[PDB]
DNA sequence: ATCTTTCCTATTGCTTTAAAGGCAGAGGACTGTATTGATCAGTCCAAACTTCTTTCTGCATGTACATGGAAAACTGGCCAAGGCAAACACGTCCGGAATGATGGTATTTAAGAACAAACATTCCCTGGTATCAGCAAGTACAGTGCCCTGCTGACAGAGCAGGAGACACAA
DNA sequence: TTGTGTCTCCTGCTCTGTCAGCAGGGCACTGTACTTGCTGATACCAGGGAATGTTTGTTCTTAAATACCATCATTCCGGACGTGTTTGCCTTGGCCAGTTTTCCATGTACATGCAGAAAGAAGTTTGGACTGATCAATACAGTCCTCTGCCTTTAAAGCAATAGGAAAGAT
């Protein structure tokens, strides 16, 4: 019969690369896009340089993975693997967020 | 008599004869709000200050306070502020 | 052939005693067995599993685990120096007062 | 020109990966939906700060120092580009 | 001859020192000089956020019977209303305690 | 027969009490003996002024209040409604210390 | 003069109230050493930019002021005695 | 009068590599203070050029343990993180392209189990 | 024309070579480095300016930098940093 | 346009061959390369630096100094004369056995 | 479900001390005039942003099988809640002092202001070696079929002692 | 000649040999994926020449800061005493942890579709540079009145005691 890994271990692989590498998990168009919708309320016809684009990409990811960062930590508390909305709202909250 | 120590302590009894005149407020109170209206002045002058040094200009106007306001204070009450600025700038700028 | 006029608890026991080293592992037992009765040679399963049966229970055969890792893969397996010669002259079939080591 | 969906451009694997890079193991139906509002929250705070900034420059394109000031201001201080 | 001096304050119809937060701005080294609007503006923010927070610890008070403001109206003030807590969610108050809250589990069945 | 109210009623009656109190709760000499030895390690014959004590003092307060809070906010995650180490030690890794 | 091991005046009871100020219903005995640890920790953190503040000054006593600038520093911004 | 001297630059003659002059220029201009003590530059250099250096240090020793010679910002963040001090001092600080340290818990970590066949609930 | 460009790339080379005289740095974290200097000069110049106000020091001095750094930097760094900036003040001094 | 069929390096041996001192300068290179290879207008920044990695790493190209100062930045860039035949006879876009002085 | 016990909450009097009000004064804030250079206003470059098009995948979505992690249920025991009694150590005042933070004046030395010189720092060419991308091998570990080592309950059938028949001793 | 002990053969309980079958623990073999080597490409680190503007050198000057001395304020320490709180003990009950069972939703694998990325180009907006100018801030001098400190006053809130009502616990 086929090969099948079991549930795990292509998690951890996944886990130990993307701790490894470095290179940005968001895409860049549709990350600008939204980005573009989210200026267009506060002001309409604005201009981006790419730059920053670039910076908000990267800020908003490192604060993403914060964020799961402790969403594990406060899941594995509850003597869980699997992390739940709550575990993110314990957290944001635990951090005043 | 000792050295002169300023506080606002009458401005901030002023307003509140004017919104509540029958209360009164207690004198730790009253030096808790000194303390946060010299925590809201000093915060919003380095935030100007913050904007100046950015735009490269050497005086700091209405247009700079304005900027901090608007960046420090959230929702409503950043633009109910805001307004009253604009206000007080007018009724200045008549002598 | 018809089963061979021995118990397998005899088997084991010849096994180890005809052993150079006075000690096998399952799979030299069950190769022993095999080669000197052609009767075992079928069926493998059923007496396989009896000699396991037999291995773990009585206490005249005690196991011997292998330290430097040797080919692996087995504990021998080695007579209790108590036992004595408990099968010998004519009662291969069934022992009398069978090895108690308490 | 008008934009009006692109939310769901923050993809089900790029949450994923995201949580993956932050150690999760295994990752509920739910979090999607509110990685989603998460990110959008910070994203809105983010670039009203910036928009502010660019707009009290008198300029009408958002310089990446504009971004970083802003997010020094959240206390999110960013290296690498030229803060 | 001179004529009648009018502080600044009158001038821009607040009640908040025009000329102290002029001569702060000053001597604080914000910046090499500065503008005659900027103190106006800072003042006038800052007595409308001074008189918000009053009116919401004078409620707050008549809410607990009392006639004075305490720093436990003040915390009740502010911590109540979400603006002001998002403003102030790091500040300590003295005497300020915590709000009145109980998790729904705890409570007995 | 004796009258005993049943557990876990004293305590939501003193959560009652000590939430809707304001005063300190940490016994004012004893805490100042302690800043005090904590102080003298990093010079000899420091001297405080009584205000300089009562502000540490609220901070402290200040500072275990909000660690209790998430402390039990913690606990009641894992379905439990007694903090542990644990429980502290989560909330301090999340805060950030 | 000297002091030896006054981290024991925080008494049993005190922790008690502080956790019941913070809502806690039920306390586990383990916790009072890790209470005692953690605000020692928190009370040396402080006391060593005081005395710091103190020693820049030139003065051998630790003012309120220099507590509230120790405190403002770490993010812990106290009012009530800025003044 | 007297003749002007051979002009020597404040950073050679406090031994220091960075620029003393423009961290001075710096100072004055950023408004900080009415004046600018003449050793304060001069302070403020060295203790840049230590910390630089300390850093540099490090991230050159994560680079040889990655077999690589030019420093990037992975390595940069490898030695802020790994180190205690550095990581306290700078620990809100984001790096742009940067990672995270390799952890993973132990109870994500797959249960060891003495037996071991095909999976089953 | 342009504006000048002035950074601090130079000598954070000239130090990197000093202690690593083989190794090289990237574009990147050249930025990255002058970015975290510019950061610890903030850091350091308004501990420094925020010390003399409250002494109301009317200059900054090495006492005023000495006393940023012991606040700011934890632990080891800031003994090292202070006996590395008070060697460079002595040397400077002397001549 | 596309690119031209001709490699960096068949397009500087070319630029060197008809100069009148068989030498140039990098600006010189450049406007020769732009005057007759319009698809080269643009993406300088990006070409021009393509340029200066062939003629450096290419040991075929060797430099040469300027004596009476000249108008000064910029050394001039001669062909190997050890280099002989190596783009010729149709292999412009690749070179087999690149040139190596060591 | 109704009675007992406890606690919280509220009401009323006394007081006390904390906040409101009056008066002096001073130093910092208002008025007036001149300098200025920091800011505002207009025009142009170009470069950098925005917009549009074609291809190729790498990515995301969709679907299906399934196992183990989430959830629930029950038991128990031991951890901690609740209460009583005793001891002491926190808390309060009363005073001594002594330690040191802050005010006043001199002076000195340190740095701000101005201008000349310059050379260190920046911008534009230049060689060459360290880093990124694609294909291919060795290394590493996961998963699982299979086997050895334990235990448990029960059935099947040889062993050897007990009892009956045959034979020889004893009376 | 007749009854019974002893030897021998059949019988029958004992005990061992055999079977089926579930649990832990461990090994070898296949398979999948990660890392490294080779090659190629490239981009940026360092030497060489020209430029400009920022730093050093020198002098004057004036005031910020240091030093010395004086003053009182406010914090440390001791003594005595009150009694509220903490420590120790005891009881016991219910909440956390262990164990078992259920089941469904996340994981894994594969198939299909599609739009993000990148090259290339065109269109276009305005950020910044430069020159002219002009006006709002700073500097300086006079003076006058707004805010701080002391002293007096009175009433809002804290302390003490009592009483009413809410609610927990229990049969």
């Amino acid at each position: 019969k086929p090969h099948r890994y079991r549930p795990g271990t292509v998690a951890l692989r996944e886990i130990r690369r993307y701790q490894k590498s470095t290179e940005l998990l968001i895409r860049k168009l549709p990350f600008q896009r939204l980005v573009r919708e989210i200026a267009q309320d506060f002001k309409t016809d604005l201009r981006f340089q790419s730059s920053a684009v670039m910076a908000l990409q990267e800020a908003c990811e490192a604060y993403l993975v914060g964020l799961f960062e402790d969403t594990n930590l406060c899941a594995i508390h509850a003597k869980r693997v699997t992390i739940m909305p709550k575990d993110i709202q314990l957290a944001r909250r635990i951090r005043g967020e | 008599k000792r050295s002169r120590k300023e506080s606002y302590s009458i401005y901030v009894y002023k307003v509140l004869k004017q919104v509540h005149p029958d209360t009164g407020i207690s004198s730790k109170a009253m030096g808790i709000m000194n303390s946060f209206v010299n925590d809201i002045f000093e915060r919003i002058a380095g935030e100007a200050s913050r904007l100046a040094h950015y735009n490269k200009r050497s005086t700091i106007t209405s247009r700079e306070i304005q900027t901090a306001v608007r960046l420090l204070l959230p929702g409503e009450l950043a633009k109910h502020a805001v307004s009253e600025g604009t206000k007080a700038v007018t009724k200045y700028t008549s002598a | 052939h018809a089963k061979p006029p021995y118990s397998y608890i005899s088997l084991i026991t010849m096994a180890i005693q005809q052993a150079p080293s006075k000690m096998l592992t399952l799979s030299e037992i069950y190769q022993w067995i095999m080669d000197l009765f052609p009767y075992y040679r079928q069926n493998q399963q059923r007496w396989q599993n009896s000699i396991r049966h037999s291995l773990s229970f009585n206490d005249c055969f005690v196991k011997v685990a292998r330290s430097p890792d040797k080919p692996g893969k087995g504990s021998y397996w080695t007579l209790h120096p108590d036992s004595g010669n408990m099968f010998e002259n004519g009662c291969y079939l069934r022992r009398q007062k069978r090895f108690k080591c308490e | 020109k008008v934009l009006r969906d692109n939310i769901q451009g923050i993809t089900k694997p790029a949450i994923r990966r995201l949580a993956r890079r932050g150690g999760v193991k295994r990752i509920s139906g739910l979090i999607y939906e509110e990685t989603r509002g998460v990110l959008k929250v910070f994203l809105e705070n983010v670039i009203r700060d910036a928009v502010t900034y660019t707009e009290h420059a008198k300029r009408k394109t958002v310089t990446a120092m504009d971004v970083v000031y802003a997010l020094k201001r959240q206390g999110r201080t960013l290296y690498g580009f030229g803060g | 001859a001179r004529a009648k001096a009018k502080t600044r304050s009158s001038r821009a119809g607040l009640q908040f020192p025009v000329g102290r937060v002029h001569r702060l701005l000053r001597k604080g080294n914000y910046s090499e000089r500065v503008g005659a609007g900027a103190p106006v503006y800072l003042a006038a923010v800052l007595e409308y956020l001074t008189a918000e927070i009053l009116e919401l610890a004078g409620n707050a008070a008549r809410d607990n019977k009392k006639t004075r403001i305490i720093p436990r109206h003040l915390q009740l003030a502010i911590r109540n209303d979400e603006e002001l807590n998002k403003l102030l969610g790091r500040v300590t108050i003295a005497q300020g305690g915590v709000l009145p809250n109980i998790q729904a589990v705890l409570l007995p069945k």
